[PDB]
């Protein structure tokens, strides 16, 4: 819990900006299957250090 | 011969009214469930209209 | 003990699968960080897609 609030701080999800790196959303959302075939990724797999 | 502008006017309403629903940033997930399953009503109804 | 069969037998039945007819999509899974499938909607001048 001491550094989970540092992870979920930057964002639970993210999008990719046109030509460049990732863009983490400052929101804390729960994941759903409706988002899969549309936009975003589970940011717990976004592998930016 | 096969245009019917009255049916096409309604098609334009459905098109621009869809974006208002497909933009409303919601949270907590249950609206994300209904936010996707509303187009199966939003598009079905426009086909019934024609 | 599973390592023997899961490498030189269950791997032969996979290499054959990608060669069958009726299979026409790319379900690429290497690197979960950045993969999205392709949308192929059938569009019409009027009506809905």
């Amino acid at each position: 819990p001491v550094e989970y609030g540092i992870f979920i701080q930057r964002g639970a999800t993210y999008t990719i900006n046109a030509a460049g790196e990732f863009e983490f959303s400052g929101r804390n959302e729960k994941w759903d299957q409706s988002l899969y075939l549309s936009e975003h990724f589970p940011a717990l797999f976004s592998d930016v250090p | 011969t096969v245009t019917n502008e009255f049916a096409s006017r309604f098609r334009t309403i459905v098109a621009t009214l869809a974006n208002v629903v497909n933009e409303r940033a919601v949270q907590d997930d249950m609206q994300k469930a209904t936010r996707s399953c509303t187009k199966q009503w939003l598009r079905h109804l426009e086909t019934q209209f024609d | 003990n599973i390592a023997v069969a899961h490498t030189d037998h269950l791997s032969v039945v996979y290499a054959t699968m990608s060669n069958f007819m009726l299979n026409f999509t790319n379900n690429f899974s290497g690197n979960h960080a950045t993969f999205k499938p392709d949308q192929y909607v059938i569009t019409s001048p009027e009506g809905s897609y």
